[PDB]
């Protein structure tokens, strides 16, 4: 019986957790280098 | 919201640092079947693995790491665990900058330096988790110690964003 939330099976639960962590880290760094510079803003 | 932002940053930095030292100090990172001397259920940490059921309740020894250059580098980093410890120092350096921020109002770079320290420390955590998971694999469950490190990363990024926001608005007010 294909269990619900089975579409996450191809990637292990470790990858899904680290993808969320990587997404948050990239977003903060991209904001940091694009907003903190007086020359850029 | 100038007052609440500084209170959030000061409170958040203490929460991120306290969660980090507890996560490193405690040994409830992983629940696995093993021996703490047959093998039984054990709770493993960064330095010690200990059984939680059986006649050897609570008694345990140091974790050995060394039992292939790429494998050696991963094992050496994992054995030293420099990345989780490096995240402890960066929170400590970031906390000091926030504490010294309310002293030197003239210098606006001290609060921005705290923001960089929190953002950089979070990058040291995610790279620390990947090293820990990869070495672990090369049934199980994660205890609250592992999740403390996960929640210390999210708090560190949030405080870093708020710390950068405080510095940016100060230069905006100076430019006005």
């Amino acid at each position: 019986k294909p269990g619900v939330f089975s579409f996450l099976d191809p990637l292990a639960y470790e990858i899904w957790m680290c993808i969320v962590f990587a997404y948050i880290g990239v977003s903060v760094v991209l904001f940091l280098v694009s907003r903190f510079s007086p020359y850029e803003w | 919201d100038r007052g609440i932002q500084m209170l959030i940053t000061t409170v958040g930095a203490f929460a991120a640092f306290s969660l980090m030292t507890i996560a490193v100090g405690t040994d409830y990172w992983l629940y696995s079947r093993g021996v703490c001397r047959e093998e039984v259920m054990t709770h493993s940490g960064l330095w010690r693995t200990c059984c939680l059921e059986g006649a050897f309740r609570g008694v345990c020894k140091k974790i050995d790491h060394f039992p292939d250059t790429a494998e050696y580098l991963l094992r050496a980093v994992r054995a030293s665990s420099v990345f989780p410890i490096l995240s402890v120092t960066l929170l400590f350096f970031g906390g000091l900058c926030v504490a010294a921020s309310e002293f030197h109002r003239s210098r606006h770079s001290v609060i921005l330096s705290a923001g960089i320290f929190f953002v950089s420390a979070g990058l040291s955590n995610i790279i620390g988790i990947i090293v820990y998971i990869s070495a672990n694999a090369g049934s199980y469950s994660y205890g609250w110690s592992f999740y403390f490190g996960a929640f210390s990363f999210i708090i560190a990024e949030i405080v870093g964003v708020v710390a950068v926001h405080i510095y940016i608005e100060k230069h905006q007010q100076l430019r006005a």
